């Protein structure tokens, strides 16, 4: 199935996933098209931050649903 | 040999005078004097990560850890006697650090006469 994201810069990127994909498994897609390292994601669904080590439909992510990248802040 | 001025007693201060900005440090590897990381390590003192949007520093101390394996760096500005915002390269997260007292004693730096800046 389709999802979308909203990239840092408001652009719209898809990408193509199961339900049961990992977060961290969406965030590898997302390095694939935007080039930002997975560790460097934050995604955001409908307000929540989404973790590893859970899958697309913990959320109740479907098909078409819309996520939000944004940076993942750290120090160093 | 010096003599008091003629200006001591009456010198007219500014009424609204901006509090002169606390003192700092700078990166040695650029002009960036906030968002600075003092290694525990060996006492570089370097700028904070460059993010992939291009906000953050210029990616000085990250890029000493992955030369050098120095593990802890603690940002100056946020050092105060009960504590101090410490990064481990590492474990990838902001850590704390019992002995950060005598670990900043170590480069002589009095971990209670530090203000959080
Ligand atoms: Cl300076
Ligand atoms: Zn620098």
């Amino acid at each position: 199935m389709q999802i979308f994201v909203k990239t840092l810069t408001g652009k719209t990127i898809t990408l193509e996933v199961e339900p049961s994909d990992t977060i961290e498994n969406v965030k590898a897609k997302i390095q694939d098209k935007e080039g930002i390292p997975p560790d460097q994601q934050r995604l955001i669904f409908a307000g929540k931050q989404l973790e590893d080590g859970r899958t697309l439909s913990d959320y109740n992510i479907q098909k078409e649903s819309t996520l939000h990248l944004v940076l993942r802040l750290r120090g160093g | 040999v010096r003599q008091v001025s003629k200006h001591a007693f009456s010198l007219k201060q500014l009424d609204n005078p901006a509090r002169i900005p606390p003192c700092g440090w700078k990166c040695s590897k650029c002009d960036m004097r906030e968002n600075l990381w003092l290694n525990l390590t060996d006492g570089s003192i370097l700028c904070g990560r460059r993010y992939f949007d291009g906000s953050g520093g210029n990616n000085h101390a990250v890029e000493h850890y992955r030369e050098t394996g120095y593990p802890l760096a603690v940002k100056l500005g946020t050092i105060t006697p009960d504590g101090a915002d410490v990064y481990s390269y590492d474990e990838d997260d902001m850590v704390l650090d019992p002995s950060l007292a005598e670990h900043l004693s170590h480069f002589g730096i009095d971990m209670l006469k530090m203000q959080k800046t």
